[PDB]
């Protein structure tokens, strides 16, 4: 999920914009 | 400002200004 992928982790805009609708 | 440890509040905030007018989705429990 996101608070693994930019919490847990350092986030990039892309991923970012995977939970955009 | 997107690339550090986004978490909690200071991570709905980024999806907020860079999500603009689409909106977004915050599922923390996966």
């Amino acid at each position: 999920g996101i608070v693994e992928q930019c919490c847990a982790s350092v986030c990039s805009l892309y991923q970012l914009e995977n939970y955009c609708n | 400002f997107v690339n550090q440890h986004l978490c909690g509040s200071h991570l709905v905030e980024a999806l907020y200004l860079v999500c603009g007018e689409r909106g977004f989705f915050y599922t923390p429990k996966a």
